[PDB]
Parts: structure tokens; sequence; C-alpha cells
């Protein structure tokens, strides 16, 4: 949540993509946001912040 | 060979989003996805940027084809575009979105054309 | 398929379309020779009320249900021949229509299209059979006939239908096909999920909801843009808009700590009136959409249990069922009842049929042995403002039990100190 | 699930087309201290409490 | 069916309370100090008197009485923090 007033449009879409997408289905980011939408929009991504492979 | 950091820069080494861009800048994937619809909104015609200080003309941005804006959040944070399914005819999707988005060009241009041989 | 014998001289259906539910009366004046009425198939598993006056009387005639399928009226005192009765029958359906052009776009009308047949259907032989049909402003025919007497006629925002003097014993091979026009969300929850938590020694109930809502309106042609959103934001005139952006339920009259949680998180944009509750979504609904959430509060026992009167032990709770938002139409909603440690049951009663009972148990916090009783019954299609009602549930609750709960801590603290008493004291040296 | 399927668990919901395998990538011993608070506090203490609460105030 | 229990519920009277909500966080603190005199005490006295009985006699008595109120203790000072 990023704060004279709120900013929170960071969980409205996350939760539209678990609320209204079918359940395999993949999203392609940017490794630095791999570990959040995997936890809390429930995603199958690419890439994370392990940098592995 | 195929992606070089030597082009994205202006001419004399600058790097900027301004109207005097790279020309394989404007033509980016990166580019196209983020200043979508941000000249439209402001008043008159033009934006600032509120990070880079720079200013947009509606002229600056062309228009995608192979994608579709799905949702995009309140204060412009979060943007999710959507791959388009393909042609159900073998035609490449520029051609249909150029035919679809200009209805000018109309010509006779009785000329055959410069094929090769069907194997 | 049994029929009977009666005789009917009038018949006034009037189909009112005004809600996210279709709702029609009928007044019929039937003389003589307990009674039947008659429904199409596939308008039985819609069926959510049911009803029967007398036409001057404050009273309410029985009536149940039970290809196609009857119901039942029965008669207070007898009946005679060559006597005529006159009663009306009120309905609630579960159907809407759906919207003709499937892809609106942003900021239009929307129109319905909903199908039925224009003679009776009952059994009997008719005599005048008129057809009114209320609610919106536009209405037209889809697919004409090319039958001049059995077009419809408009006037004063309602149709009007031909009063046919001779129509046979049983006959409804004729259909028709309006399209009106229509201005609000409609939405329906898919289930619901009420728990009731009615603790004893502090004395207050509270109540958590877990809302699995959708909406059933047209979609958008081309997908969702954010800016021409802004726009009609900036310039409002109307409230005639088909998406829903703040919903609001009643609640009881002194309610104390609410709160509106998500299945993300918290949503913090919710404030409270002084019997309202108005709350937002995260994103508005555009009729495909899908939101899940959760509601919860808290109030005092002191006007919902009631201690019998010559006794001490022995109490009756009744507890309201679906309070919510103001227009809406349950499908499948489950009721749980979850009584304090240790108690009995005698009897459970609802004025509305509900399909299974059943008796279970749960733990919950500091509760050492078999848990609370919960009890938990199952409704279907049930509708906002028509079944709203009230549940009685009788039990019993012994002295003895009322103080089992601070023994069964102390018993665990005296086990737990004699392990320490025991470990203390006893030898463990190697040495001499 | 069980503590069995946990040491040899392969999960195909990161790098996609081929999916990593946990148990020779990871250190246990901050899951498995917690899972055992959590089995602690359900079963023998008397009261039952969520899993994220656990994860929460696991630090102070 | 429907209309004795709805009858019994209009004849009766409301629910009153064994103790009100509002006074419970006094007897919180009340029961907090006194517990922890009572049991302290307790396990002071498992030292070394070097006499088994009237340690266990004493022992066993004073865990009765810190038992007895550490149940009260608990159950006053559960209901104003919120979880009923
Ligand atoms: C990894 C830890 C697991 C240990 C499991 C056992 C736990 C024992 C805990 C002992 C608690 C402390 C009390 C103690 O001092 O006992 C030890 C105790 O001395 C010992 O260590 C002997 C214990 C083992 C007994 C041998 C049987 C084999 C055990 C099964 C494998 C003996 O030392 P002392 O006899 O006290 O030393 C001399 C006496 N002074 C007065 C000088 C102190
Ligand atoms: C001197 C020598 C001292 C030795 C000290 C040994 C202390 C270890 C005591 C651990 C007690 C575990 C009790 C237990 O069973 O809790 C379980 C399982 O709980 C756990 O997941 C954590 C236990 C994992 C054990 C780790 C291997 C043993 C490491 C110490 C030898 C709860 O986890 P659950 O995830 O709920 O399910 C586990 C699988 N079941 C079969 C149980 C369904
Ligand atoms: C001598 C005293 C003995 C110990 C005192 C016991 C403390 C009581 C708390 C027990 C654990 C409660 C955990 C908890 O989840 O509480 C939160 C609400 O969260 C809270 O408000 C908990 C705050 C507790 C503060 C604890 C202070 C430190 C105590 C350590 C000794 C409520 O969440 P829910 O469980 O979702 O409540 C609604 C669900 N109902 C079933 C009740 C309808
Ligand atoms: C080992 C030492 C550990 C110490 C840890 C210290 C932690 C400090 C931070 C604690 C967090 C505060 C918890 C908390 O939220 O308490 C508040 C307000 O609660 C109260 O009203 C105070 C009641 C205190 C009762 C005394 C209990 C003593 C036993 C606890 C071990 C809850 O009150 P409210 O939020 O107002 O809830 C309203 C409920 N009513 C029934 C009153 C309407
Ligand atoms: C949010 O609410 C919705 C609405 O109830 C929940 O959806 C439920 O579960 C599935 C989707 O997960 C819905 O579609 C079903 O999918 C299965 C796929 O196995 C298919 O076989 C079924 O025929 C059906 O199409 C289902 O309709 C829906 N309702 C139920 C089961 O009653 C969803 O789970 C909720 N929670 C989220 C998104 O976290």
């Amino acid at each position: 949540v990023l704060p004279l007033a709120l900013i929170d449009d960071f969980r409205e879409a996350y939760y539209w993509l678990r609320m209204n997408s079918d359940e395999d289905s993949k999203v392609a980011a940017w490794w630095d946001y791999g570990y959040q939408i995997g936890g809390m929009a429930d995603r199958t991504t690419l890439v994370d912040n392990n940098t592995w492979n | 060979e195929e992606i070089k950091e030597r082009d994205f820069y202006t001419a004399e080494g600058e790097y900027r989003v301004d109207a005097r861009a790279s020309e394989t800048m404007r033509n980016s994937l990166l580019y196209k996805m983020s200043y979508k619809d941000f000249p439209q909104l402001f008043n008159g015609g033009q934006a600032t940027d509120r990070v880079r200080q720079q200013m947009i003309t509606p002229l600056d941005v062309p228009p995608l084809d192979y994608f579709d804006e799905v949702f995009t959040s309140e204060n412009w944070m979060v943007r999710i575009y959507q791959l388009k399914k393909d042609d159900a005819q073998g035609r490449t999707l520029r051609d249909v979105g150029e035919l679809t988005r200009s209805s000018t060009k109309t010509r006779r241009s009785i000329k055959r054309p410069e094929l090769g041989l069907r194997v | 398929e049994p029929p009977a014998t009666w005789e009917n001289v009038d018949y006034k259906r009037t189909i009112d379309v005004s809600n996210a539910y279709i709702s029609e009366t009928i007044e019929i004046t039937i003389k003589n020779i307990e009674y039947f009425t008659a429904f199409e198939s596939g308008i039985f598993s819609k069926v959510s009320f049911f009803s029967a006056y007398f036409t001057n009387e404050a009273t309410f005639l029985n009536s149940q249900l039970l290809e196609i399928r009857y119901g039942i009226i029965q008669f207070p005192n007898a009946i005679s021949p060559q006597e005529e009765v006159s009663l009306v029958i009120k309905s609630f359906y579960n159907t809407v229509g759906i919207p003709y052009p499937e892809h609106v776009g942003m900021s239009e009308e929307q129109h319905l299209l909903w199908e039925t047949n224009r003679l009776p259907l009952s059994a009997y032989d008719t005599k005048k059979a008129s057809f009114t049909l209320i609610g919106s402003s536009s209405f037209e025919e889809y697919h004409p006939p090319n039958d001049e007497s059995l077009l419809g006629k408009a006037n004063g925002n309602s149709f009007e239908f031909g009063p046919w003097e001779d129509i046979p014993r049983f006959s409804s091979n004729e259909t028709l096909a309006i399209v009106y026009s229509h201005n609000a969300p409609l939405n329906q929850v898919v289930n619901l999920r009420r728990d009731i938590w009615l603790s004893h020694w502090a004395s207050t109930i509270q109540f958590e909801e877990y809302y699995e809502l959708t909406n059933k309106a047209a979609k958008l042609s081309k997908g969702f843009s954010r800016l021409e959103l802004m726009k009609q934001i900036q310039t409002q005139n109307m409230r005639q808009t088909h998406f829903v952006t703040v919903l609001d339920m009643l609640l009881p009259e002194g309610a104390t700590d609410h709160y509106f949680t998500d299945l993300v998180g918290l949503v913090s944009t919710s404030h409270a009136e002084r019997d309202h509750f108005f709350i937002r979504p995260r994103f508005p609904i555009f009729g495909g959409w899908n939101y899940n959430f959760t509601v919860g509060w808290t109030n005092k026992l002191s006007d919902f249990l009631h201690v019998s009167s010559g006794s001490d032990e022995k109490f009756v709770a009744s507890i309201p069922i679906l309070n919510g938002p103001p227009d809406t139409v349950y499908d499948n909603v489950e009721l749980s009842v979850f009584l304090p440690e240790g108690a009995e049951i005698f009897d459970i009663d609802s004025p509305v049929p509900f399909t299974n009972v059943s008796i279970e148990t749960q733990k919950s916090y500091f509760d050492l042995n078999k848990g609370h009783v919960k009890l938990t019954f199952s409704y279907r299609n049930l509708i906002s403002q028509v079944a709203n009602g009230q549940v009685l549930i009788k039990y019993d609750y012994p002295k003895s039990s009322f103080f089992k709960k601070p023994l069964s801590i102390a018993c665990y603290i005296f086990t737990a100190l004699m392990g320490v008493f025991v470990l203390k004291t006893l030898n463990m040296n190697v040495t001499n | 699930n069980s503590f069995y399927k946990f040491l040899n668990w392969f999960d195909d919901r990161t790098w996609y087309p081929l999916g990593r395998v946990t148990g020779g990538t990871l250190y246990p011993g901050l899951m498995t201290t917690s899972a055992f608070i959590w089995h602690a506090l359900r079963n023998w203490l008397g009261l039952p409490i969520d899993i994220r609460n656990v994860c929460v105030l696991f630090a102070p | 069916t429907y209309e004795q229990l709805y009858k019994e519920f209009h004849s009766s009277k409301s629910f009153q309370p064994f103790i009100h909500l509002d006074t419970q966080p006094k007897f919180a603190i009340c029961g907090l100090i006194v517990t922890l005199a009572v049991l302290s005490s307790a396990l002071f006295a498992v030292g070394s008197k070097s006499s088994y009985i009237k340690k266990l006699f004493f022992y066993t008595i004073l865990s009765v009485i810190g038992s007895l109120f550490a149940g009260l203790t608990t159950v006053f000072a559960s209901n104003s923090f919120g979880v009923y």
C-alpha cells in the first residue's frame, strides 16, 4: 500500500485476475513481481525473484 | 545481432521519451503499452509525464494491433493486455487492422502482383 | 395427472416486470360444479412463493405444491353446489429474460426478451379471459402473428389484450415473446453462507456472511477503457446505468462493530449510517464479472432471546433470516446456528419449506470437549423482500453446564502444575 | 496435507515450461517450526487460529 | 406447530445477564493480581524444607486455589478483547 491520502491500486488488478480469468492461464511480467502474482493473484508465471535459470 | 543499445539513444546520445525520440524506441513493445491513451486524457491534447518531466503529443504513440487492453486500474498504475487470437483466414494481423482502421486509399490498380510459384 | 370438476367465469392475469423477479397476480371467480391450479413445466422449479386470499378477508388459505404439474388450494369450511366464490392468487418467479442485443456498449438502454403463453392454461372451462402487462415504459412484440384478433394494444404505460369469450378446456399451444426496456444491474448471488454465534456468558450475538455475487446483464462490445468511464463520472445526470457501484444492506436496530473484509485483504471504503451500511467493491461489476466478499457485525442478546415464563432453564430464540441488499435473488442459501456448549434441542420450525436439516458439533476458542452444538439447514430459490420471516428454536441450558467452562480451564492448569512438582523433585544425579 | 508430501514437492506453477523442484532448492526450518506451533495451538492448548496470523506474528 | 412457539415467544420476558459486559475489565485486573500472588507463593515453597508431606500438602492446596482463580481470570479476560 502506497500512502494525505491512500493509493490502493496494486491489489485491484491481482484480484481482478483471480476472479475473472480461467484457472490455467499464464502471466508474463518482469521478474521483480513474480512472487506476488503467484501468491496473491494465484496464476502460473514465467519468471520470479529466484533468477535460477 | 538482433538487439543493440546503440539505437535507443537519440542523436548525440541522450535517453528521452519526447517528440524527438528514436525511431526504434517509438516502435518498441514496452513504449506502446505504457503511453497508449495518455495524450487523450488531459485537456487540450498535451500531457506531462510527472517523472521524466517531458511533454507528449497524440501523434507520438502509434496503435498496436496484436494485443488489446482488458483492465486498467484507477490511477493508471497497472495495465493488463491480452494476446489477440490468430486470424481465421491466414491474414497477417497488421493487414486486417490497416484495412479496418483506414477506409481511405481507394483505387482501381489493375496490375498483376509479384508472387512466387505455388508449390 | 388427475383433474377435477369446477367452472370459472373470469380470469385476470397481470404480470408485473419491474425488478429482478417476475411477479404476477390473478383474480378468479369460480362458481359451482379441493381446487387445483396448473403450471407449465420448467416454471415449476423456479417458483419461489405461493399464496391464496379471500377477496375481502385478511386470512391465508393453506396451499402447497405437488408434464404439467399442479398446486393445491384447500377451503376452510365446506363447498356447496350452486354457489360461487372469488379469490386472488399471487406468485413470484425467478426469471428475468435475456438481454436481446448481447453486446450493448457503455451507456445505452438495454432491452430484455421474455416468452410465455398467451391463452390461459388452467384445466377448466373459461368464460372470459383478459391479460394485462404492467411494468416498464417501452414494450414491443417480437415475431407477431397474422391474426388481428390477438394482437395487443397499448395505453397508459401498460398493455391490454382481448376479452376472448370462449376458451376450450385445456389448450396452451400458442406463444408470445415481448421485448421490454430495463435499466438496473439485476444481480444475483450464486450461494450464501451465513452463520450466527450465540455466546451466552457475555451477551452479544454476532453475524457473519459470505456473498458470492455475480451480474446478469449485457456485456461490453470492445474491451474496458478507463477514460471513457472517467468521462461518465465527470458528467453525471442519471442513475440509469447498468453496472453496480455502491450497494447497501439493511441491518438490525442497534449494530455495533462493523467490518467489510474481502478474500485478499480488508477493503477500507465503507461507512455507516443510522441503520444502513454502504459498501463499495474494488472494481465496478460490468455484467460477466464476479465478486466474492464477507460482511459481519454484532448486536445484543436481550432482544433476540426470551427465557420461558414458568421456568428458568428453557429459552426460545427467534432469528431473522436473509437481511441483505434491497433487490437481489438468492439461488441457494444455507443457515447455520451455533448454540453454546452442552445444550439440548427440543423443536425447530420455520415458515418456509427447508430442504434439509442437520445437527453436528464444532470446536472453538477455549473449548476443550465435544464442541459447540451446530445446527445447519438449507433453502433454495428465495427472494429479498418477500421471504424474510423468522426461525424459531427452543432449547434448554442448565445451571450445571453454565459453570463448566472455568472448571475446564482450571482443571488443565491444575493438571499442569503437578508435572512441574513431579519433574522438580526427582533424583537425577550420577554421583553419590 | 502431510509432511511427506512437502520434502519432495514438484510445483508446475513457476518457471512454466520447466518447473522447479523445491525440496532441493529451499531451506526448511522456517516452515516446519511454524507448522509445529500451529499443530500445538490447535490440538493441545485448545484455541484454533489461522495460519496467516501465525505467519504474521512469528517475529515479535 | 409454528403457532404454539409464536404465541409462546411473545408471552415471555427478556433476558437478564449474569454480569454486565462493562464491568468485566475490573474483575480481570482484580483477578490477575490475586492469581499471581497465590500461584507465586505456591511455586515458591517447592524449595528445601526437607519435609515431604507438608510440602506436598501446602503445594497442593495453593495450587488448587491458584487454578480456580486462573479460570475465572481467563474467562473475564477474554470477553474484553473481542473474542467471546
Ligand atoms: C542432548 C541432551 C539429551 C540428554 C538427555 C538426558 C537429560 C538429563 C538432564 C540432566 C539435568 C541436570 C541435572 C544433572 O546434573 O544430572 C546430570 C545428568 O548427567 C548426564 O548427562 C547423564 C544422563 C544420561 C543417563 C545415562 C542413560 C543413557 C541415556 C539414554 C541414551 C548428572 O550430573 P551431576 O550428577 O549433577 O554432577 C555431579 C553433582 N553435582 C552436585 C556436582 C552437580
Ligand atoms: C536429544 C534429542 C532431542 C530430539 C528432539 C526432537 C524434537 C522433534 C519433535 C517433533 C514432534 C512432531 C509432532 C507431530 O507429529 O506434528 C506434526 C509434524 O510436525 C512437523 O511438521 C514438525 C516435525 C518435523 C520433525 C523433523 C525431523 C526430526 C527432527 C528432530 C530429530 C504436525 O505436522 P502436520 O503438517 O500437521 O502433519 C504431519 C504429518 N502427519 C502424519 C502427522 C499427518
Ligand atoms: C491471563 C489472560 C490469559 C490469556 C488471554 C487470552 C487472550 C484471548 C485471545 C485468544 C486468541 C484469539 C485469536 C483471534 O483470532 O482473535 C481475533 C481478534 O484478535 C484479537 O483481538 C486478539 C488480541 C489478543 C491480545 C493478547 C494480549 C497478549 C496476551 C498474552 C498473554 C478474532 O478473530 P476471529 O476468530 O475471526 O473472530 C470472529 C470469529 N468468531 C468465531 C468468534 C465469530
Ligand atoms: C507477557 C507480556 C505480554 C504483553 C504484550 C503487550 C502487548 C501490547 C499490545 C496489545 C494489543 C492490544 C489488544 C487490543 O486490541 O485490546 C483492545 C483494548 O482492550 C482493552 O479494553 C483492555 C482490557 C485489558 C484486560 C486485562 C487483561 C490482562 C490479562 C492479559 C495477559 C480491545 O478493545 P476494543 O478494540 O475496543 O474491542 C471492543 C470489544 N468490547 C467488548 C469492549 C466492545
Ligand atoms: C468466487 O465465486 C465463484 C462463484 O461461485 C466461485 O466459482 C465456482 O467454481 C467454479 C470456478 O472455480 C465455477 O465454474 C465451474 O468450473 C468447473 C471446473 O471444474 C466446472 O466443472 C463447472 O461445471 C463450473 O463451470 C462454478 O460455477 C462456481 N460455483 C459453484 C461451484 O457453486 C469461485 O470458486 C469463488 N472463489 C474464487 C474465485 O476464489
